[PDB]
């Protein structure tokens, strides 16, 4: 086509979606990771994670307001990945990289799994 | 704005 | 912080949100622009438009599944702006620029209003 | 990935 494109649009959209999350505006699901609860927007979760895409495209699960993750999932790892979904920034540290990588494999977030593998290989 |  | 950032994340999120819209997945509102209907995600509309942000933060309107726009709004202008929200690309043409600019002023999409004003000034 |  003959379209023009606003370079910062996608980043500005994501920043506003994170502001809605901060302010608990139109959040429509609670993700439970053992004793912790995280509120989010189903559409953002599906856009970022192959696991959430499969969950919320299922005719029965699409209607649930609470999703319980596998008890082996670390809440801090999940929190770091949820922040990444809404900001593009990943708080990867020596003390959390194994939990983050395990959580990203479970959530099916291939680009995160890729950077974790590279950072682990560099330390070996 | 740019030409994509 | 000491975060790393994935450059393409925001664009990839927006591309997936547009794929959900295409496939009518988790759309939760119908916008009516005279005889036409457009399905969308409230969160994307709020993230892009000052008018939708005000509508869906209202305690009564946040619960509506149908929103009727002012009868003066052109459906093609709205369609072009809805595509821009989900893609960052604006199909601006000599034959639609006045309707697009009028619609962006109504929806409170300041960056679009800005490029329309510049393209109009260049033709004068 | 980059240093933001
Ligand atoms: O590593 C990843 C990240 C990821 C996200 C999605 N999300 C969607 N995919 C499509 Cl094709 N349309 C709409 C979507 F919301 C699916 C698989 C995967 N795998
Ligand atoms: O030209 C524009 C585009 C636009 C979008 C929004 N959207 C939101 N603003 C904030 Cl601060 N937090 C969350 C949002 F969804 C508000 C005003 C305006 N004006
Ligand atoms: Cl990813
Ligand atoms: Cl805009």
């Amino acid at each position: 086509d003959s379209c023009i494109q606003f370079t910062r649009h996608a980043s500005d959209v994501l920043l506003n979606l994170n502001r809605l999350r901060s302010r608990d505006i139109l959040t429509d699901v609670v993700i439970v990771v053992s004793r912790e609860q995280f509120r989010a927007h189903k559409t953002v979760l599906m856009a970022c994670s192959g696991l959430f895409y499969s969950i919320f495209t299922d005719q029965l699960k699409c209607n649930l307001s609470v999703i319980n993750l596998d008890p082996e999932i670390n809440p801090e790892g999940f929190c770091i990945l949820l922040d990444f979904m809404y900001t593009s920034r990943l708080n990867l540290r020596e003390g959390n990289i194994m939990a983050v990588m395990a959580t990203a494999m479970y959530l099916q977030m291939e680009h995160v799994v890729d950077t974790c593998r590279k950072f682990i290989k560099a330390s070996e | 704005w740019v030409i994509p």
